[PDB]
């Protein structure tokens, strides 16, 4: 997935240096997820590992949305510099991203409240996803624009 | 040893089952008796700490050991947490007929 | 949306996909009472035939231990047939199971059931209820099972219940010892003493512990097996009188052939039988639980009572917690997007984007034939959220065009959608292709991989192919409605 | 609250050996209970179709076990202690005539009303294999008073067997005749519930009420439960009074 | 303890549970101070005292 | 130390069989212990009569 993202980053954004930003960001957004999963009682088991595959999605989307929108603004105006462009785009998307992380976690926590053996199974997946959205979203807010 | 399941259910299972009843956070109890052996698995509400469940069951049982038949007391009662699962099975085998 | 609900109804609902774990468990039960020698011979015949098949490399056996009803029964025995690595064997576990079933399909000495190891340990793949019919009146176990077999016949008539079965078996051979207490006393013999003699000769008596290799080991006394095997075993046993007279056991004791339960089960401090059942493919698990309860109350006597274990217990004791939580979660999502858009109506557009993802997922699984497993449900959580994220962005950018740049309601919905076209395409392309290997995955965990994958691919495709055209339409309608309110 | 019980239990076990044998056979119980009555539930026969000994037994076997399981109940005990017992009422004038001491009755019943161990037939190791393994079963505990009556104290040499029937009267009575309970003016069995230490009274009280409603559906005709004395009633009532005050 | 008091000898099976057997004398014989005189024990030399 | 005690007692209980009968009859005691001696008090009869 990481390499496929690089291919989309390279073809769509027509830059090779733009690929470095996902490379640094995606692992950081997964290592962070692991650290929280350690602090919480969660262990690595088959169901959490399946969740990690799902988690890749949230993390990749967050990097892609940020880089692309900065590039879009950097191509909309010749006069705009990369750093001004980053600030502009971040102002546009900062509020949605915070709202995305709250909305998404609201989607996942009720799954954790499901009672029964199937809710225990489902919660292992859901909570991991909720951790991922938050860690990924903080990275999208701070680390990703800076790298861009 | 040497007792039929009916005898072991009435003589051994019933005294033990009664003592453990009322142990905190216990949803239900199930006991099966087979000639020579009694297996009784308490089931506890989800989220109960195993170590706390085991120790409680043990307490209640050591009070009712005396009621139990002497042969059963001589061998004693084993209380264990069954929450564990099988990581792996290792079978040592005599390829030859020498053991 | 109507199609989604038709599709949800036609797709089977199954808890978790059956999976090849590499082992083909085999439960062999001989007729009740069979000696271990008979059972071992049968295990041997079963295992040399298995050796013939290429895929089954080795085989572990556990003679005298009944796997289903954990217990040591001489008639029962389980032979696990270890298969070859997934990458080394073309044949799946199911195919090999069929071959084993086919060879042993003929009537023979034993009955063999071949099954794949449980996908998730400690969990029944079925939605089956375990119900214990406790007897509060003191009736004997034989009487209990005649009462419960009647429950069984009523149960098999009812539609919701399927594969209704009971664990209790009174078939096992037993010998009943009749004690003439008139004679025993007259012979000046005390009852404990005449049983110590039986316990030593016919059975095993553990007198004391002896030291060996640094660990105390048991000292046991039993008779040569030549003497124990026959019913008249009693006649060679003798007990001293208090008058010092040898008196044979057969005088005052008689062994009578009888049949009785090998395994006696008591649940919740009451004698009980266990009724297991499966829901009807059409009917839900909860419906099956309700149905068997009704059958039990009418067929069984008032003296009986019904209790539940495992999954059934939880369903009966359910606080409807999940339902409350889900409603709260939605209300929270509503409000948190209301804050973002500063409009009460606008977050409805985001919630409408969600059923396009859900429709792609349930459509593809139906075409594939995959069921509504937990994996599918977890897939949905991701799908939903990814679809929501994309929608939140399209709607927000649209608001900006309408407000900041003063674009037209129609023009704004075109501009936003086009601005957000590229990010959605890029993320979908990367992710879908990334999880495409799951669809083709083989080896351990393959069924699970496939199940998570099929839902994901379908939903992702739907969200990028269909949702994006639709979300502007929703926004266009809501913005128009807001303007109408302003007028 | 729970670690104290573990500590008390651990220390008592060494003492349990030292205790007198009879005490240890009956058992010693360590329970986390306040000994302050949460509530008293009265189960009574209105019909009068069930005698008090029977009502007590129904509430021990069917209701008490369920109430003990409920979370927050340290111990639930019915006051009467009239559980069934086979009572052998010795008559000392017949014992003196037939020359039998009480002890000879005690020894006789212990020996002739017990279930012992009898092994299986066909089990291994046997040189000449048998088709089946058959398990010997025995019933040595008498279930009826007429069976208990026939326990043999001595053989009178005319091969006449002196039995309990001759020296005593047997019946199924109750273990203790010491205490009874009343609801209003009529007889009832009183089930006193003590709260487990560290548990909420109101939650436990509401749980006991809902278990009893479920149990009542299965009650034999003529049985009503009332719970006249409940402590939580006042607490809940004062909660309602302060809620009304808040509205006002 | 078996004529003035109740002695729990063993358990008897009823209703799927085990219930005590208690051997105590008739009430009239334990009703007075001189109750002790009615009760008789055998000695080692088999004579009731 | 409290939770450590529970885990020792639970493990000993599981191994009931391994133990010889005479130890079982007496019983095995698991109790939290500390070796620190805070103080040694010595009580003496000044008179020496006792
Ligand atoms: C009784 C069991 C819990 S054990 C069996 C299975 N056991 C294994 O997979 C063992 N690892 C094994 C035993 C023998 C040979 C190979 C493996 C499991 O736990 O799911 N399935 C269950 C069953 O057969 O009911």
């Amino acid at each position: 997935a990481l390499a496929l993202v690089l291919v989309v980053m390279y073809l769509f954004l027509k830059n090779f240096k733009s690929t470095i930003i996902p490379m640094i960001a995606v692992p950081v957004s997964l290592l962070g997820t692991f650290a929280v999963l350690y602090v919480l009682g969660f262990s690595i088991n088959l169901l959490t590992l399946f969740a990690l595959v799902l988690a890749i999605g949230i993390v990749v989307d967050d990097a892609i949305i940020v880089v692309e929108n900065i590039d879009r603004i950097l191509h909309e105006d010749s006069n705009i510099s990369v750093k001004d462009a980053a600030i502009k785009a971040m102002n546009e998307v900062s509020s949605p991203v915070i709202s995305i992380v709250l909305v998404l976690c609201a989607v996942f926590i009720p799954v954790s409240f499901i009672s029964g053996f199937v809710g225990e199974i489902q919660r292992q997946f859901a909570l991991t996803l909720a951790i991922s959205v938050a860690i990924s979203g903080f990275v999208a807010l701070t680390l990703t624009p800076s790298l861009s | 040893t040497g007792a039929d399941a009916q005898t072991i259910a009435s003589t051994v299972a019933t005294p033990i089952e009664d003592a453990i009843n009322g142990v905190d956070n216990m949803i239900y109890m199930d006991s099966t008796s087979s000639p020579g052996q009694m297996k009784l698995t308490v089931y506890f509400n989800i989220g109960t700490d195993p170590d706390q469940a085991a120790i409680d069951v043990n307490n209640r049982i050591s009070a009712a050991t005396a009621k139990l038949p002497e042969a059963v007391k001589k061998l004693g009662v084993t209380v264990r947490k069954s929450s564990s699962t099988i990581l792996e099975v290792v079978s040592v085998y005599s390829e030859d007929s020498s053991m | 949306i109507g199609f989604i609900a038709y599709l949800f109804k036609i797709v089977p609902s199954s808890l978790v996909p059956s999976e090849d774990q590499g082992v083909i468990m085999s439960i062999i039960n001989l007729p009740s009472g069979s000696s271990i020698h008979r059972t071992i011979e049968e295990v041997d015949t079963i295992n040399k035939n298995a050796t013939q098949m290429k895929e089954i490399s080795s085989s572990v056996s556990l003679i005298g231990f009944d796997l289903f009803t954990s217990s040591l029964k001489e008639n029962a025995a389980a032979v696990f047939f270890i298969l070859k690595d997934w990458s080394q064997r073309e044949a799946s576990s199911d195919q090999i199971i069929a071959q084993l079933f086919g060879q042993y399909a003929a009537d023979r000495n034993a009955l063999s059931y071949f099954l794949n190891l449980p996908p998730i340990p400690g969990l029944s793949l079925t939605g089956g209820f375990e119900m214990y019919a406790q007897n509060k009146s003191g009736k004997d176990y034989d009487a209990i099972q005649q009462d419960v077999n009647k429950m069984l016949e009523l149960a098999r008539t009812r539609k919701e219940l399927a594969n209704v079965r009971t664990t209790l078996d009174t078939s096992f051979p037993q010998y009943k010892l009749i004690i003439d207490r008139d004679k025993m006393k007259y012979y000046n013999l005390n009852m404990q003493d005449v049983f110590n003699t039986i316990s030593a000769t016919i059975g095993t008596y553990y007198v004391n512990d002896f030291p060996m290799l640094g660990k105390n080991f048991q000292v046991n006394i039993r008779a040569l097996g030549d003497f124990r095997n026959t019913q008249d075993a009693l006649k060679n046993i003798y007990i001293r009188s208090s008058d010092n007279k040898m008196i044979p056991l057969n005088s005052f004791l008689t062994l009578v052939r009888s049949a009785g339960p090998d395994d006696v089960k008591r649940f919740n401090l009451f004698p009980a039988a266990l009724i297991q059942g499966d829901p009807a493919p059409g009917y839900t698990s909860g419906q099956a639980i309700d149905a068997i309860a009704e059958v039990a109350k009418q067929s069984l006597g008032d003296e009986y009572s019904i209790a539940w274990s495992g999954s059934a217990y939880q369903e009966v004791s359910s606080k409807g917690a999940g339902a409350y939580a889900f409603v709260l979660g939605m209300i929270f999502v509503f409000l948190i997007l209301a804050a973002q858009y500063e409009r009460w109506l606008m977050p409805l557009a985001v919630i409408t984007a969600v059923p396009f993802a859900v429709f792609g997922s349930i459509l593809l699984v139906a075409l594939r034939g995959f069921d509504n497993d937990i994996y599918f449900q977890t897939g949905l959580l991701l799908l939903i959220g990814l679809s929501a994220k994309n929608a939140i962005l399209i709607i927000e950018f649209a608001m900006e065009e309408r407000l900041k740049k003063g674009k037209s309601i129609f023009e704004a919905a075109i501009n936003a959608a086009k601005l957000r076209f590229r990010p959605i395409i890029m993320t979908s392309l990367a992710f879908t292709f990334g999880v495409l290997p799951m669809i083709f995955a083989t080896g351990a965990g393959s069924a699970s991989r496939h199940s998570l994958g099929t839902g994901l691919i379908g939903g992702m495709i739907a969200a990028s192919t269909l949702a994006i055209f639709f979300v502007p339409l929703f926004f266009y309608l809501l913005e128009n409605f807001n303007e109408w309110l302003d007028k | 609250p729970d670690q104290a019980a573990i500590d008390v239990n651990n220390r008592i076990s060494a003492a349990t050996a030292k205790l007198p044998e009879a005490v240890k056979k009956l058992g010693v119980t360590v329970r986390k209970s306040s000994s302050t009555i949460l509530e008293v539930v009265s189960v009574y026969s209105e019909d009068s179709s069930m005698n008090d000994i029977d009502i007590y037994n129904y509430v021990s076997l069917n209701i008490l076990d369920e109430l003990k399981r409920i979370p927050g109940v340290g111990d639930a005990s019915a006051i009467g202690n009239k559980n069934y017992s086979m009572r052998i009422w010795l008559e000392p004038d017949l014992l003196n005539k037939f020359g039998v001491t009480a002890n000879d009755v005690i020894n006789a019943v212990n020996d002739q009303n017990a279930q012992y161990a009898t092994g299986k037939i066909g089990e291994e190791p046997v040189v000449n294999k048998s088709p089946q393994v058959i398990s010997i079963t025995m019933q040595g505990r008498l279930q009826t008073p007429q069976e208990f009556e026939n326990i043999i104290l001595r053989v009178n040499e005319d091969k006449s067997f002196l039995r309990i029937k001759d020296v005593a009267k047997v019946e199924i009575g109750a273990e203790q005749y010491n205490s009874t309970g009343r609801l209003n003016t009529s007889a009832a069995v009183p089930i006193i519930i003590n709260l487990q230490s560290g548990a909420n009274a109101v939650n436990t009280a509401k749980l006991i009420n809902e278990k009893m409603q479920e149990l009542s559906k299965n009650f034999p005709q003529g049985l009503k439960y009332q719970i006249p004395y409940d402590t939580t009633i006042f607490v809940k009532a004062s909660i309602k009074e302060v809620i009304k005050t808040f509205v006002e």
